[PDB]
C-alpha cells in the first residue's frame, strides 16, 4: 500500500 | 539514493539528517532536510505529519555516516516545527509538501558555519533552471528494493530536470503532478531518490550560485521507467518561507 517516497515516518508504511 | 554516488558531507555541507527518538529510547531516520539559514533547516511536512510532537527529533549538520559520529559533527533540538496547513496526500501525490524546522542545540545556538556545514542558497521568485538542466540530490535512502536497512554512507546522484509537459503525459503521471511540483530522473532511469531521501535537497546551479530548487516529495517506485522524482518546487514556496521564519 503506502510505500516509498513520501510514506516515510508513516503509521501506515 | 538508487545508483549515484557515495559522498561526504564536505561536498553536501547543507545537508541535515533528521532522526525520531521512540518510546522506549531508540532512535531511527526518518528524512532529510537543508540548512536554508542558521536557525533554519527547510525539509518536506510529509516526514512529520504523522508524529507531529517536536520534542521527539533530532537533527545532525556536519555529517556523513547514519549511525556513527563525524568530526565537526553538530547535533540539535527543534525548537518550532512548522508544518504547511495545506498538505494533503492522495495514492502518489503529495501537496505543499514543506516543513521549516527551527533548530537549537542544547546550548540555545543555532549552526556555526564550518567547512562541513553551511547554508544553501534560495531561489528567487518564480525562477527554476531550464528543463534539461542537470540537478544534484543527496540522502541516506534506499539503494534498492530489496534494502531493509538504509545505507551507513551519504549518497548523491544526478539528474536531470522534467518538463511539466512530459511528467503529466499519461504513462508517466497524468494530471497528479501540478505546477508546484518539478519532476527529475535519469535519461536511461538507472538513477533517483528512494525512501528516506524525501526532505532531502535537489540542488542546481543557478547563475553559478548552488541553489535549493526543490525538496524530495514522491514518486511510485524509485528509478522505475517513466516514474520519476517528484520535488516540491521551492520558487513556489518563497513567500511562505518569508512569512514564517
Amino acid at each position: 500500500g503506502x510505500l516509498g517516497r513520501g510514506c516515510e515516518n508513516h503509521r501506515c508504511l | 539514493i538508487i545508483g549515484g554516488e557515495f559522498t561526504t558531507i564536505e561536498n553536501q555541507p547543507w545537508f541535515a539528517a533528521i532522526y525520531r527518538r521512540h518510546r522506549g529510547g531508540s532512535v531511527t531516520y526518518v528524512c532529510g532536510g537543508s540548512l536554508i539559514s542558521p536557525c533554519w533547516v527547510i525539509s518536506a511536512t510529509h516526514c512529520f505529519i504523522d508524529y507531529p510532537k517536536k520534542e521527539d527529533y533530532i537533527v545532525y549538520l556536519g555529517r556523513s555516516r547514519l549511525n556513527s559520529n563525524t568530526q565537526g559533527e553538530m547535533k540539535f533540538e527543534v525548537e518550532n516545527l512548522i508544518l504547511h496547513k495545506d498538505y494533503s496526500a492522495d495514492t502518489l501525490a503529495h501537496h505543499n509538501d514543506i516543513a521549516l524546522l527551527k533548530i537549537r542545540s542544547k546550548e540555545g545556538r543555532c549552526a556555526q558555519p564550518s567547512r562541513t556545514i553551511q547554508t544553501i542558497a534560495l531561489p528567487s521568485m518564480y525562477n527554476d533552471p531550464q528543463f534539461g538542466t542537470s540537478c544534484e540530490i543527496t540522502g541516506f535512502g534506499k539503494e534498492q528494493s530489496t534494502d531493509y536497512l538504509y545505507p551507513e554512507q551519504l549518497k548523491m546522484t544526478v539528474v536531470k530536470l522534467i518538463s511539466h509537459r512530459e511528467c503529466q503525459q499519461p504513462h508517466y503521471y497524468g494530471s497528479e503532478v501540478t505546477t508546484k511540483m518539478l519532476c527529475a530522473a535519469d535519461p536511461q532511469w538507472k538513477t533517483d531518490s528512494c525512501q528516506g531521501d524525501s526532505g532531502g535537497p535537489l540542488v542546481c546551479s543557478l547563475q553559478g550560485r548552488m541553489t535549493l530548487t526543490g525538496i524530495v516529495s514522491w514518486g511510485r517506485g524509485c528509478a522505475l521507467k517513466d516514474k520519476p522524482g517528484v520535488y516540491t518546487r521551492v520558487s513556489h514556496f518563497l513567500p511562505w518561507i518569508r512569512s514564517h521564519t
